[PDB]
């Protein structure tokens, strides 16, 4: 089959921004490649055929261009309407595939995640499981990492992680991570702790609590 | 125009299918082609026939009729033959190199891992482009030799084919 | 214009059927090759099948090939996806497309896309979620500013919808995306930042509608 990679993964812009992304083919297909937009919660629509023909409609500050197995997608003058996640797709030989995707956000000022952690209820203990919540709040940009950590050990494949979408109002994210752990084996350990590492913060900030604190 | 060569090119290629390689409409097909794909057709009737057997004589089967059948044409015709392998196989030759270069294009790119190795009893054939004369609809046909290795001959002298067409 | 409207998608068990529509005005089916893409929740796109402009040759994608069925019905100009054997690699939005060739041509791209409709396969029974208080306190307070939530686990299936004090609350909610636990069960929070001072004065309570279990639950959270 034809892997199609996308360059940048993402990409944050402000109104008037020129935007390039970029879609490398595993093997040559010629001008048979197509570009599509989509956002969040709609269908894909389609901007670009044949690498370079704009669709009858689309606006003007759209335009691609490449043959063979590296191709560009141009948004000369980004607008608000813009924001949206962009694949490409190649038409040659079946199964016709698709891109990754490539993100492009709004650019705003950098913004520190305000952290923020949550014990488990009496309530949800009682039935024996333990949910322990860490929240960041109102951060740009989007990347960010959060480790859990239980008794200080780096606590690997037992949490789950949702990000909002951005902001309408100020552009921010936040993001909400849930640690999941049997009640059994929440007792059996002391310290929990939520590692933050973004780029709105000098040096990864910890929040933690220990198990049997008001 | 192309018709006759073509008809005259199927009819070799299923004479010297049996006569060489042992085969038969009844013989079971290891291999059977699935859908025929015309990006733009302008007048071509395409249909499949299967002449399947058992790959190398299929191979050397189909060089026979096409070396023989290049051979027939006129000199002047002939002329005409470099231009699409340009076009269709992005082949450099001319007219006396024809058989030599179309040999050796099919003995490189058919006995490549991609079509001996692969795993699908029924494959797909895509072509870009066929043109048909007003009127007079181009009607061709694909031999199934039964194998990857004999059908990619096939698909490379179809795509020259096709591409005569325009 | 060109109106392709999809339905048919829903909850569905492993190893059993359904069938999607996918009505279209503007265009008869008999002049276009027709497609389905599918999206697997938070992935990329996918292709599945296609069906010829003569209703009858056919096309799939591997992991698909065998199991579901591309097909219309010209009297209605309806295209159709038989989905036969599907398991939980099968749960995705399923958009149906045309092919921008027609009787006579293929292009292999998808000028015109339907809303889509979202198929869930799961070996789940419906339940309502439990709410649990994601209560404020030192640790989530920062100057002026209490954070607190509620933590909306173990639901089947989606949606779930998440207000705050009946809707008279919405300045500085978020409310998250859903995660599929390794259950089978959804989870979800919802954060809402609010004046530190305010933690006496005024009562905080999500109000928690899980439509398809008939499920409202208003959650007090308190210090």
């Amino acid at each position: 089959d034809i892997q199609l990679t996308q360059s940048p993964s993402s990409v944050s812009a402000s109104v008037g921004d020129r935007v390039t992304i970029t879609c490398r083919a595993s093997q040559g297909i010629s001008s048979w490649l197509a570009w599509y937009q989509q956002k969040p919660g709609k269908a894909p629509k389609l901007l670009i055929y044949a690498a370079s023909s704009l669709q009858s409609g689309v606006p003007s500050r759209f335009s691609g261009s490449g043959s063979g197995t590296d191709f560009t997608l141009t948004i000369s003058s980004l607008q608000p309407e813009d924001f949206a996640t962009y694949y490409c797709q190649q038409a040659n030989s079946f199964p016709f595939t698709f891109g990754p995707g490539t993100k492009v956000d709004i650019k705003r000022t950098v913004a520190a995640p305000s952290v923020f952690i949550f014990p488990p209820s009496d309530e949800q203990l009682k039935s024996g499981t333990a949910s322990v919540v860490c929240l960041l709040n109102n951060f740009y940009p989007r990347e960010a990492k959060v480790q859990w950590k239980v008794d200080n050990a780096l606590q690997s494949g037992n949490s789950q992680e949702s990000v909002t979408e951005q902001d309408s109002k100020d552009s921010t994210y936040s993001l909400s991570s849930t640690l999941t752990l049997s009640k059994a084996d929440y007792e059996k350990h002391k310290v929990y702790a939520c590692e933050v590492t973004h780029q709105g913060l000098s040096s990864p900030v910890t929040k933690s609590f220990n198990r049997g604190e008001c | 125009s192309i018709q006759t060569t073509v008809n005259t090119l199927s009819e070799r290629i299923s004479s010297k299918l049996e006569q060489e390689a042992n085969a038969s409409a009844q013989t079971k097909c290891d291999i059977e082609i699935g859908n025929f794909y015309i990006r733009q057709n302008h007048g071509c009737n395409i249909t499949v026939k299967n002449m399947c057997s058992a790959a190398d004589a299929q191979l050397d089967a189909v060089l026979s009729a096409a070396t023989e059948t290049y051979s027939g044409l006129t000199p002047e015709q002939k002329a005409y033959v470099p231009a699409m392998f340009t076009a269709a196989l992005n082949i450099q030759t001319s007219v006396n190199t024809v058989v030599r270069d179309f040999e050796n294009y099919v003995k490189q790119t058919c006995n490549s891992s991609a079509v001996v190795d692969n795993k699908l009893k029924i494959q797909n054939v895509i072509i870009d482009e066929c043109y048909g004369a007003p009127g007079s609809p181009t009607n061709m046909e694909f031999i199934n030799t039964g194998s990857s290795k004999g059908n990619c001959a096939i698909k490379a002298l179809m795509q020259l084919t096709t591409k005569a067409t325009t | 214009e060109v109106q392709l409207v999809e339905s048919g998608g829903g909850v569905v068990q492993p190893g059993r059927s359904l069938r999607l529509s996918c009505a279209v005005s503007g265009l008869r089916l008999t002049n276009s090759g027709m497609h389905w893409v599918r999206q697997a929740p938070g992935k990329g796109l996918q292709w599945v099948a296609v069906l010829w402009s003569d209703g009858r040759n056919t096309d799939y994608e591997e992991s698909v090939k065998g199991r579901f069925t591309i097909s219309r019905d010209d009297s209605k100009n309806t295209l159709f996806l038989e989905m036969n054997t599907v398991g939980a690699e099968d749960t995705a939005m399923y958009y149906c497309v045309t092919d921008a060739g027609g009787s006579n041509s293929w292009e292999f791209f998808f000028d015109h896309w339907g809303q889509g409709t979202m198929v869930t396969v799961s070996s789940a029974s419906t339940k309502g979620p439990s709410v649990f208080p994601l209560a404020p306190s030192s640790k989530s307070t920062s100057g002026g500013t209490a954070a607190l939530g509620c933590l909306v686990k173990d639901y089947f299936p989606e949606p779930v919808t998440v207000s705050w004090n009946s809707g008279a609350l919405t300045s500085g909610v978020h409310t998250f995306p859903a995660v599929l636990q390794s259950s089978g069960l959804y989870s979800l929070s919802s954060v809402v930042t609010v004046p530190s001072s305010s933690l006496g004065t005024q009562t905080y309570i999500c109000n928690v509608n899980h439509k398809p279990s008939n499920t409202k639950v208003d959650k007090k959270v308190e210090p």
